[PDB]
DNA sequence: GCTCCTCTAGACTCGACCGC
DNA sequence: GCGGTCGAGTCTAGAGGAGCT
């Protein structure tokens, strides 16, 4: 439990002092910040969510909801991404040409008071016609559960449950199984039309839809998933101290290094391979620049704690026959291959998983 | 009573200097001469004008040996030129053995004693050598082999890159990769042979001077540009038998007259590779030896003749000092090259992008056949090739239904792939785009395909159509039988009405038009096709309106991109902004820079606080020809040209990159209207023997640039043209240009002037300045009379030094021909004599008072010196003293034993760390937008006057 | 300029009502929000900035600066993200093993008082250089940033620059853009000294030591803070080509010529008449094919209604749509689909199997 | 007031493939 | 068996120098 947090702190996943970072601050959005590896992991999670939710769908669109709400109600920071999305209902109705159903998705920070607490959340609002509200709710629940279980090493820990609110609206909530207990990471609510009627008192003419030929008032659906809490869950999922993150999420994938001398001769080869890999969108850790070359086993341990898919070693032979050591993090098996075959193999490994 | 004057109320020299230079007593002015000068001034309304006297300078000049200052200069020159003539004479009486049987194959120098015996030596142990060095161009520019002849032996040198075939040598030149040579090194174009000598790149001046047979040839028997053209065309021709070109073979033919020189047709040094040189060693060495012996014979037959035609030793000492030029450069030169080439490529790519964008917007005129109304795109090909085919909400899908839908879409998509069989084997190329657009866009199958019309360039005949170029508001047009040429409206059918509307819009925003001719043979409906003015004459057709000849026309606003967009004029301005680099990148980027190692630098530079252990300092020794024309002025295209950093030129700050090493400062100053004051003083000496007697000389002396009283300002006010145009006008007319030159200048500068108007204006301008016919009743009549009298004399010689005109220009051989060239030569060779006097006096001052400094460069009339940091003020005072003495000598040789104070000292002696024209410029260019003070770290420089110099130096050159 | 904002609202680049949008609101940061196409353009701009700066450099790292600024007796919303980056200097010196130069980068929101609080999305880069090469790194970054802002534009001359000096004597540069009304600041590079780090880290100064070569030294802090909201507004103003608006006297098409690496939606996919089922299947297959290769598509085939082809093309042009694919009935038998291009407005019938490769080649040829 | 040698880049041409 | 295209060859025009490699 504690060892994983220490590793994340040392490997620059969670920036801040050792005492400064606490579990409650992590879960309440009151942590000092994210380390560069944590920032890239969050960006990868955001990219994957954006793909799976907005990219391969023709009804979802991005949302630009500001942080402050300059409302007399003296402005306040936003607590939900839902209100900004609902402010765009009259605007984004024209994009789909008033054709129900349609959605609006956003990734952004929510200023939940605790001390100010900020969590980055990915929220989707689905303007369902009233007839099929529960059906689309189940559809989104199934898709979100499969997406959250896709990258996991054991979807058994990922779970789900039903619940009810004070109003009496059906809803399901997701709960990752953290080692200490079952903690929540996502929640789906089948809100009514009152969230839209309160913001638009009277004149329901502008709020109509085009379900079939009749015009209806869409029943919005709220699906909020805490991306930072998702990062925490996936980091706890991976955890020899090795964090076996999924290839599509890991921040650093390739560890380029040097072996025997001369340094000058191998520096050009390493830099060329580094540029080649970078141009293909594969992250590389520039370990060749390290003047004080540590032991190969120690370097491999550092890369294992850094969630690096493959470590590349360039030695004297590479200058002549182009053979480079390629260690696999998962199975700790060294192998050699031509330096021109590295890019294709890395792309294959990333795409396959 | 330091306030001396002139009978014309011109403030002359102070008594303290006038009694130390010209001696006491002087001469009582002739009352007749004073009366004539006063009457002449009254004729032009320049008599009695108040002039503010300058403060009188008190200074103690050093001892003048001999007296009269002429024997002084002669003694200085003789003391400077003695140890090198004592070696030239040793060479002229040599006993050189026959050529060696077989040239040795070893590194370094090998002394070939009697009977062609090879013996290795460390260095040539002689005080005189005729030199010729061969460098393989394939290997770069490092020297490969060299052959030199001593007064008593033959020598040869072979580099390590010709003896040892190493895997790879370094690409940076160093003194440890050059020829290891009072000494005299004769040669042909010895500047090329000098740049390959090791010791010539050290900061400390090794006392070695170079005699160039090419320079002596140009001094003795030289050819003007027209004479050179006639000589090349042929090979009234009496002068052809006495002159020759600068080729070593032609010079040897002219001076020796023996068998013609053998030039190897293999050209293994110019075209062949290093292996060819390694194989033909025994033949290339013999060819080089034959060239060396030809140079030796030319020198033998040339040295006495040059001395008999240029008797004053000042000329020879100045020529020896002009050979040793030195341009110190540092690591910022490589950065300058890189950031000029990158900024040239980026601007060229931006222009290409603008052209492609303007091409893309042109396709849309096809719809509705709107292109038939475009004045520029109406005559292109717009054909199109026909192609040759040969409910309610259903709800959420179930878990398997979505996969079923995806699979049934993917399989249906892949089923359409089977239709590729019907597709032709060779795909058609953009059948839907217009005809002119298919050519520009590359074929898809091409491996180097780029989106859009990627094959577009300024050279194509569509670019002046896309940009809608208008020449004085007239659209350009191309005809195959007459080249380019604009269309003047008012007279696929062309849209003449659209052209008329465009011209009306242009005239509102800013027959009747006369140009290269209506050319009714090319019938464009309702238009007149006037050709573009070509520089070669109206008998030739311009192939491209983007040629370098049209840049002034683009800047004047005549050739401008048409309206309707902001990408045409932007492309035109980008074209104007990269002309200099486009024309000079090969020259500037190929300069030979030898990076001196720290072991070769003096302790002054290696301990100065401005010295960093990660910087490289070099030396671009200019390959100058110390006598490059008939006028003996140095010629070097890269450096010795009128160049200065501009806000709209890429990589034009090269002269600002000549940065003195830490611990040294480039002291130097520019002469104020040297070639104008020389003509003025010649006229004054000829007319009445006093300064300001002629109205032209009086205007030159008592003239204020700010007040507009100067010559150029009055000329521009009278003719109503730009100041630069008036400056070129005045310099041309002074050099001897006739009225036809003035007419063509007026027609070129202003298109609204006809030939009649240009002739009238030229006649009116020449009838009040030069006078009437020799010449009488004009501002510059006496000066031109003196110049013509000097030119038409039996043996024209420069009045201030006695240097004779070239044999191919004396009036005996050329009878009544090339009068303009000789009258120009008078003034220009007088300026060259001025420069030689400056150099001799400066070297004397630097040697007697032990001022640590050396000559750097003499760009035009500028005179720079790489003086040590501590001796900058002493060097400035020395420059002022040398200018004073030079002007006094110029007046003394013309019979005027006096000198005006207003021209007796430098306006400002610039003291900076670069060769920028003024010490206040920041040299902001498209390549260097930040400025000198930020990109590199060069602060400004002092511009001390004479009074400020005296206080700093205490008035004494002694340390 | 008045028509450009109407186009941005209508084509959903800018949200809010027509009376609620003025250039003052856009520049101040108090606008109601950016339309979905504006959000996509801003994402593209941020991705290009990240590719230019963080991806290729071997030292630039990402950093996380919280929106709230706790303490000095309450909290406050952050105004600049520089102070957030300066706090990670000692933290991020371990990544480069105390080697210099190394930098930190971040893209985030900034709150600027205006009685209304505005917001701006600003991308910063705190670049800890040794004091020996401050005036070198500053000029290098000035050239790099000016090149980056100029390469995506239809008129790089508008993206000018200036060299203003600070009151205390520090040197710096301010980028600009020549909007129709005037020049507006979009990026600033201040060559700050070590004063900020010394003030933020009082006490023993051995922590603030970067191994420049072989000698330790307190680094010189360089801040490069660009405004991405005003950057994308400048790009929208530049692509519209207001100066262009004698040849275009009748030629008048309202087009946003955004750079292909910046345009929000790449291609528009349509359909014509019937059969409905097979054409829908073909369109969905092509949609998935293009999406799986990182090409955004506007699903124009889903529209139950139909508009005139010229009006549809004008709508796509105003939205910065590079290509307009039309899968007609004939595609089922030969695989030929019309392909209109935004740049030229000329139809080319390209085989459906070759569309993906051609689109990838066109997009990637513009440095993608 | 003008020539020449040589180099590259663009436009047009004649004569020969080869797809149908 | 026939007609549309593809590519070396020729003409033309601007580019540099009138040196030495
Ligand atoms: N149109 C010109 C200008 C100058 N020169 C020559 C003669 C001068 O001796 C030398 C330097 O002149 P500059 O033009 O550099 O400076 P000026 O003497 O003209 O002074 P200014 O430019 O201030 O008028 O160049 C020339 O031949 N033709
Ligand atoms: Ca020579
Ligand atoms: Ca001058």
């Amino acid at each position: 439990s504690e060892a994983l947090l220490e590793i994340c702190q040392r490997r620059h996943f969670l920036s801040g002092s050792k005492q400064q970072l606490s579990r409650d601050s992590l879960l309440s959005g009151c942590h000092p910040g994210f380390g560069p590896l944590g920032v890239e992991l969050r960006k990868n999670l955001a990219a994957e969510w954006w793909t799976s939710v907005v990219v391969f769908r023709e009804q979802v669109f991005p949302v630009d909801a500001l942080h402050h709400k300059p409302g007399p109600l003296s402005g306040k920071l936003r607590e939900n991404l839902l209100h900004g999305a609902l402010e765009h209902y009259v605007n984004c109705l024209d994009l789909v040409n008033k054709r129900l159903p349609y959605g609006l998705a956003q990734i952004g920070v929510c200023f939940h008071p605790v001390s100010i607490g900020e969590k980055t959340e990915a929220s989707l609002v689905w303007f369902t016609p009233p007839r099929t509200s529960n059906q689309w709710l189940d559809f989104w629940l199934r898709h979100r559960l499969q997406w959250w279980r896709k990258f996991a090493m054991s979807p058994s820990n990922f779970s789900s449950s039903d619940c009810q609110d004070e109003e009496g609206r059906k809803g399901n909530k997701l709960y990752y199984n953290f080692p200490w207990g079952k903690e929540l990471i996502e929640t789906l609510w089948n809100l009514g039309d009152h969230e839209l009627l309160h913001m638009y008192p009277g004149n329901v003419s502008k709020l109509h839809g085009r379900d079939g030929r009749k015009n209806v008032v869409p029943c919005v659906l709220s699906v909020n998933g805490d991306l930072d809490r998702g990062m925490l869950a996936y980091l706890y999922d991976s955890f020899r101290k090795v964090l076996k993150l999924h290839p599509c999420l890991a921040p650093i994938k390739v560890a380029l290094d040097v072996g025997r001398g001369p340094t000058l001769e191998l520096r050009q080869v390493c830099q060329g391979l580094f540029n080649e890999l970078l141009e293909n969108g594969i992250s590389v850790w520039p370990g060749y620049l390290e003047t004080m070359q540590s032991s190969l086993e120690q370097l491999y341990s550092k890369y294992d704690e850094m969630s690096i898919l493959f470590t590349v070693l360039v030695t004297e032979t590479t200058l002549e026959n182009g053979l480079i050591h390629l260690r696999s993090r998962d199975t700790t098996m060294k192998e050699m291959m031509h330096i021109s075959k590295l890019k294709d193999f890395l792309i294959k490994y990333i795409s396959s998983a | 009573g330091q306030l001396r004057l002139n009978p014309l109320l011109i403030q002359m020299l102070s008594r303290g200097l006038h009694e130390q230079i010209f001696g006491c007593g002087g001469e009582m002015p002739d009352e007749a001469a004073v009366q004539r000068s006063v009457e002449h001034l009254q004729k032009h309304g320049l008599w009695g004008q108040p002039a503010t006297p300058l403060p009188d300078v008190e200074l103690r000049l050093p001892r003048l040996f001999g007296g009269n200052l002429d024997q002084h200069f002669r003694l200085l020159a003789q003391k400077q030129s003695l140890p090198y003539l004592e070696a030239a004479a040793s060479l002229l009486e040599a006993q050189l053995p026959p050529e060696p049987k077989s040239w040795a194959w070893a590194e370094g120098w090998t002394r070939y004693g009697p009977e062609g015996e090879a013996e290795p030596v460390a260095i040539p142990e002689e005080r005189a050598l005729v030199f010729d060095v061969e460098v393989c161009l394939a290997e770069g520019t490092c020297p490969t082999l060299a052959v030199a002849i001593s007064p008593s032996a033959w020598y040869s040198w072979c580099s390590r890159r010709l003896v040892e075939e190493r895997y790879s040598w370094t690409s940076q030149l160093s003194p440890a990769d050059l020829i290891p040579l009072e000494q005299l090194v004769v040669g042909h174009n010895v500047s090329f042979d000098r740049a390959h000598i090791r010791e010539q790149y050290l900061i400390q001046d090794s006392r070695m001077r170079f005699l160039d047979t090419m320079s002596m040839h140009m001094a003795i028997s030289g050819l003007s540009s027209f004479q050179r053209s006639l000589w090349m065309g042929a090979k009234s021709w009496d002068w052809m038998d006495i002159s020759s070109a600068n080729n070593l073979a032609d010079v040897h033919n002219l001076y020796v007259g023996g068998p013609p020189l053998e030039k190897e047709p293999r050209e293994l040094f110019v075209k062949g590779s290093m292996r060819d040189i390694r194989e033909n060693f025994q033949d290339l060495m013999q060819y080089c030896a034959r060239d060396v012996w030809a140079t030796f014979e030319v020198f033998q037959q040339q040295l006495p003749l040059f001395l008999e035609r240029c008797p004053h030793p000042v000329t020879l000492a100045g020529m020896l000092e002009m050979g040793v030029s030195y341009l110190p450069v540092n690591q910022n030169w490589e950065r300058y090259l890189t950031e000029a080439q990158n900024t040239y490529e980026e601007l060229q790519r931006e222009m290409k992008k603008s052209l492609m964008d303007l091409a893309n917007d042109a396709c849309q005129l096809l719809s509705g056949e709107r292109y038939k109304e475009d004045p520029w795109l109406w005559d292109l090909e717009w054909d199109l090739q026909e192609f040759k085919q040969k409910q309610e909400d259903p709800g959420p899908p179930s878990e398997e239904e979505e996969l079923q839908r995806s699979v049934t879409a993917h399989n249906r998509l892949q089923q359409l792939r089977s239709t590729t069989d019907l597709l032709p084997k060779r795909p058609q190329h953009l059948p839907g785009h217009p005809g002119w657009y298919r050519k520009l866009c590359p074929r898809l199958d091409d491996p180097a395909w780029a989106p859009g019309p990627s094959l577009l360039s300024l050279q194509m005949r569509v670019t002046p159509k896309l940009m809608a170029l208008t020449w004085d508001g007239f659209p350009l047009h191309y005809s195959d039988s007459h080249g380019w040429g604009y269309l003047v409206p008012g007279r696929v059918t062309c849209p003449y009405r659209a052209i008329e509307s465009l011209y009306r819009k242009h005239c509102l925003e800013q027959t009747y038009h006369h140009g290269n001719g209506p050319y009714n043979d090319v019938n464009i409906p309702g238009c007149w096709f006037f050709k573009l003015p070509h520089k070669d004459g109206n008998n030739y057709n311009v192939g491209s309106p983007f040629a370098k000849d049209f840049l002034p026309k683009m800047e004047d606003g005549t050739l401008q991109a048409g309206p309707g967009g902001a990408s045409g004029p932007r492309a035109l301005e980008i074209n104007k902004m990269i002309s200099f680099w486009r024309n000079a990148h090969k020259r500037i980027s190929s300069q030979m820079v030898v990076w001196l190692p720290r072991s070769a630098l003096p302790r002054v530079v290696t301990r100065h606080p401005s010295f960093d252990e990660e910087g490289h300092y070099g030396a671009i020794l200019p390959q100058v020809v110390t006598a490059g024309t008939i006028t003996r002025r140095a010629v070097e295209p890269t450096w010795l040209t009128a160049s200065n950093a501009r806000p709209d030129r890429v990589g034009s700050e090269l002269k600002a990159m000549v940065q003195a090493p830490p611990g040294y400062v480039l002291v130097g100053a520019d002469v104020d209207s040297q070639e104008l004051w020389i003509a003025a003083v010649l006229g004054d000496a000829h007319f009445a023997g006093m300064h300001g007697c002629t109205a032209f000389g009086w205007m030159t002396l008592q003239g204020r640039k700010s007040r507009g009283t100067d010559l150029h300002s009055k000329t521009a006010a009278t003719v109503g043209i730009s100041r630069e145009h008036a400056k070129i006008f005045n310099y041309g007319r002074i050099y001897g240009a006739g009225q036809s030159f003035a007419e063509r200048l007026l027609m070129q500068f202003n298109h609204r002037l006809t030939r009649q108007e240009a002739a009238e204006k030229a006649q009116q301008m020449y009838a009040v300045t030069k006078g009437l016919r020799a010449w009488t009743g004009g501002t510059e009549s006496e000066m031109f009379n003196k110049l013509e009298s000097i030119a038409m004399s039996d043996t024209p010689r420069t009045p201030v030094l006695g240097c004779c005109i070239s044999r191919a220009l004396e009036p005996s051989v050329v009878q009544g021909e090339f009068i303009t060239s000789r009258v120009n030569w008078v003034v220009q060779s007088s300026a060259v004599d001025y420069l030689h006097l400056m150099l001799v006096a400066m070297k004397w001052l630097f040697e007697e008072f032990a001022i640590d400094g050396r000559f750097c460069i003499s760009i035009h009339d500028e005179v720079r010196y790489l003086v040590r940091e501590e001796d900058r003020y002493r060097a400035a005072l020395a420059l002022q003293i040398t200018n004073l003495l030079t002007r006094c000598m110029f007046a003394y040789k013309l019979g005027l034993n006096d000198l005006p104070q207003s021209v007796a000292f430098f306006s400002a002696v610039d003291i900076d760390q670069c060769l920028r024209k003024e010490v206040t410029m920041d040299c902001k260019t498209p390549s260097n937008p930040t400025g000198m003070e930020r990109r590199y770290g060069i602060p400004q420089g002092e511009a001390l006057d004479i009074y400020q110099i005296i206080e700093l130096t205490k008035g004494s050159l002694e340390k």
